[PDB]
RNA sequence: UGAACACUUUAAACGUUGGGUAAUAUUCGGAGGAUCGGUCAAAUGAGAAUAUUCCGGAUGGAAAGCCGAAGGCGAAAGCACCAACAUCAGAGUCACUAAAGCUUCAACGCGUAAGUUUGGGUAGCGAACCGGAUUAGAGACCCGGGUAGUCCAAACCGUCAACACAUUAUAGUAAUCUAUAACGCCUGGUGAUACG
């Protein structure tokens, strides 16, 4: 696994517009790690250095020091290495020395730094959640508020996103209880057109074939 | 009957005469060569050019 | 996938073997992400 | 590959219709109209 | 989005009214498709044939 | 023509600050490059090839397995666009 | 009665037209119709006077209602439609017909 | 080279002669050593715009497609075949590759 | 290097033939009875016979309106309705060829647009000729009708801030970084027009 990876690096090191000698240890030590092969939007383990009232000083290791507003920071992003959110008496006592879970939005600004903000965009949490759950249909319900009716179904504001449940996967009593919160199940989304498809969790998932 | 339809498809009768003259152009390359499949000797060059100008 | 490539097999069979041989950390991660999902909501 | 083109043109030469039964093919195609509201696929 | 078969040469109304035709009898330009520009130009040619066709 | 091309490319990259000088090789370019490496005007030369347009298998320049210094044109015109 | 209206506005002149449902046209009203010429015709008041006139004419016509079909990109045309709504002669329909 | 023809047809005639019109075009491509692959209509569609500035025929027009393999010599008779008949208005003839990737 | 073949990929490359069009002014009957045109602003006229318009019909050819863009193809000028014929071209892969390569003195072709000879008739466009305007005269700018020409097919002309003002080609990483190969041109300004 080591030798085959090294020879894969050397074999792809061939066919380049220079002779490129004395630069293969560069790729060897790149391949163990030092940078991850796709960056934009990928969450990291980052180190908090100091916390002020507003701006928190967090390591990047990639362009120096990161800056996040503290009013977005919770204890939920404090990635302990054991699997639990840490037992702390308050909810934003991020002591410097912990490992923090933040997303790089860009690696470089106009202003010398990166963005690197886990914004605690709850809508983006539901975006990553429901996109992963679209994948995870192959491998628990989601709450929504029904708002108004029209042709073919009911309008559901699910977790900050407005969807529209079709008539076939709809329950009957959702007609007579419009306005209250109840749980629903995701089916799919169409990202090119912004249409989100749901169902009632009491309505059984009879197989909609993947029209692609 | 259907194989007769296939051989009337695969004939050179149906093609556009760009493609018909290109097929007889590799017929000429099979003629003029010194060799089995020589396509760049100058005899091949002048054979192609003389037929082309005709 | 790449070390199965230079072993001699083609790309898609390597992708399938990589799906079998590293899926366990994927369900561990999706359990962790559902835990973070219940944490945030 | 020329043999494969020969093979898939010989085996798909039924729907490729014959000259003698033009009239019956017209009468066996006019009987059913064809969908146009959404996009037609291949064939 | 860029599934070539049924979109590359096909002049029928569905794909173009979905993603290629502006509502007022007009077309959707290059900036409103986010598609490879030569392939976009050829299917724009196909659509613009289809604005000469009896359909549209 | 190859002498003036050699010394012109020397004049080129000296006044342009490029410390590598890369020529279409010949008998002259190889031999007189060995001359100016021998007198120490430069520190060395190697044949290189624009390896991006090498084929699925052309012959390729292995620096280690080849002996260190070519001394004729035919060994340096075997390959493609050195 | 039922009428159809075509409104055309040009920088020199603004026109509101009173016409039959069949679209046969009884009349067309313009800033020029109110006699404004050039810049006054350009001015909003000239369109408004034709609009007041069109409403008075529609009542004389006895068409309580005339559909209004708008035409042209002009500002003066906009004043005229408003003046009529303020006027209260009631459009059989209000719509934009520009081609 | 197989040739699609998404050509128009008169809207509501009794079908006793439009079928005969396609028999005539089938006879025309029947000659010259080639034949139709499939004759797929679309029934009828009302059109998008009026045509025939003389006589004002109108929309609601009929649709037919030929899909015939032909040597290039037969096109000029096909041009006469689509030009002389006043029951048809427009005709679009397109080349298609030898993968038989038709419409 | 230069060139021909087999695939991959290219579109406003080129000429011919058939069909179309938002849109155009003229016209045949009908709605409707004084405005339209137009401009910083004013002025001949359409019109008491019916104007802008509006209905629906005919005419006939211009131009390809959006697409479509610090986009493409071209040797350059240039090239922007399709469909088909049609002849290329250019790039990449994979193979042939072993200097047939570079430049162009001379010669010779291409050559936007005007202009002339020939044939007609013509949506729109826009020199004359008459009419009015900022001003003292106004010949122009601008309002107003509008003829050759712009349209077609054949010929002649060949000149120009026809510019990358960046010669062409090779060799280096899109040059004005610059060695060379053949070139073409300049030699202070005003004076290039007249002859041949």
């Amino acid at each position: 696994s080591d030798l085959d990876d090294v020879l894969c690096r050397h074999t792809l090191r061939l066919p380049k517009p220079a002779s490129t000698g004395q630069e293969a240890a560069l790729r060897l030590l790149s391949r163990f790690n030092g940078a991850l092969p796709s960056l934009r939007g990928q969450t990291i383990l980052a180190k908090v250095l100091s916390v002020d009232s507003e701006r928190v000083t967090v390591d990047t290791g990639y362009n120096g020091v990161a800056e996040v507003p503290r009013a977005d920071v919770s204890i939920a992003h404090v990635h302990t290495a054991d699997g639990a959110a840490p037992v702390r008496p308050t909810t934003s006592d991020v002591r410097p020395g912990d490992l923090l879970r933040l997303r790089v939005d860009a690696p470089y600004t106009p202003y010398g730094d990166m963005q690197l903000t886990a914004v605690r965009e709850e809508s983006e949490f539901k975006r990553r959640l429901a996109w992963g759950e679209l994948r995870r249909a192959m491998e628990q319900p989601v709450s929504g508020r029904v708002l108004n009716d029209c042709v073919g179904g009911f309008a559901v504001g699910v977790a900050g996103f407005v969807a529209f449940l079709p008539s076939a996967m709809a329950a009957r009593d959702t007609t007579q209880r419009v306005g209250s919160l109840q749980s629903f199940r995701i089916v799919a989304m169409d990202e090119a057109r912004r249409r989100i498809t749901l169902r009632d969790a009491g309505v059984a998932a009879a197989g909609f074939r993947r029209v692609g | 009957s259907k194989p007769d339809l296939v051989e009337k498809l695969l004939s050179s009768d149906v093609l556009g005469k760009g493609e018909r003259r290109r097929y007889e152009r590799q017929a000429l390359i099979r003629e003029f060569q010194r060799h089995p499949a020589d396509t760049g000797s100058p005899q091949v060059m002048v054979a192609v050019w003389t037929h082309r100008v005709r | 996938q790449l070390q199965l490539m230079q072993a001699g097999a083609a790309r898609e069979q390597a992708f399938t073997q990589a799906e079998q041989e590293l899926a366990g950390r994927l369900q561990a991660l999706r359990s962790r992400l559902l835990g973070s999902a219940a944490t945030a909501l | 590959a020329r043999a494969a083109r020969y093979q898939r043109l010989l085996e798909a030469s039924r729907n490729w219709i014959r000259q003698e039964d033009l009239e019956a093919a017209i009468n066996r195609a006019l009987d059913n109209p064809e969908p146009f509201g959404f996009v037609t696929s291949l064939k | 989005v860029a599934e070539v078969l049924e979109k590359a040469d096909y002049k029928n109304v569905a794909f173009l009214t979905r993603w290629f035709l502006s509502p007022a009898g007009r077309l959707l330009p290059r900036r409103q498709t986010r598609l490879p520009v030569a392939v976009h130009k050829h299917v724009s040619r196909q659509v613009r044939l289809a604005r000469h066709m009896g359909l549209i | 023509n190859n002498s003036c091309t050699f010394f012109g490319s020397i004049k080129r990259d000296v006044v342009n600050g490029v410390p590598f000088c890369l020529l279409r090789p010949s008998r002259l370019a190889l031999d007189m490059a060995k001359v100016v490496r021998n007198l120490g005007i430069v520190d060395g030369f190697e044949v290189v090839q624009r390896r991006s347009r090498l084929g699925a298998h052309d012959f390729v320049w292995l620096p280690e397995q080849q002996p260190q210094e070519p001394e004729h044109l035919y060994d340096t015109s075997l390959f493609r666009q050195r | 009665l039922e009428g159809i209206v075509h409104i055309q506005n040009t920088l020199n002149n603004i026109i509101l037209t009173l016409t039959d449902k069949q679209g046969l046209i009884k009349t067309y009203t313009s800033a020029g119709v109110v006699g404004y010429k050039g810049s006054r015709k350009s001015q909003p008041v000239a369109a408004e006077k034709a609009a007041e006139e069109l409403a008075r004419r529609a009542l004389k016509l006895g068409y309580s209602s005339v559909q209004v079909r708008l035409k042209g990109a002009g500002s003066n045309k906009q004043y005229a439609v408003t003046s009529l709504a303020a006027a209260g002669l009631t459009i059989t329909s209000l719509a934009d017909v520009t081609p | 080279p197989l040739y699609e023809l998404l050509m128009l047809a008169k809207p509501s005639l009794p079908r006793a002669e439009m079928v005969a019109l396609i028999k005539g075009l089938g006879d025309l491509v029947y000659r010259n050593g080639g034949f139709v692959t499939s004759l797929k209509s679309f029934g009828d569609q009302h059109l998008a715009y009026d045509l025939r500035r003389p006589f004002e025929k109108y929309d609601r027009a009929h649709i037919w497609q030929m899909d015939f393999v032909s040597s290039v010599d037969a096109i000029k008779p096909l041009d006469h075949g689509l030009h002389v008949n006043n029951t048809v208005l427009r005709w679009v003839l397109v080349k298609r590759p030898m993968s038989d990737k038709s419409a």
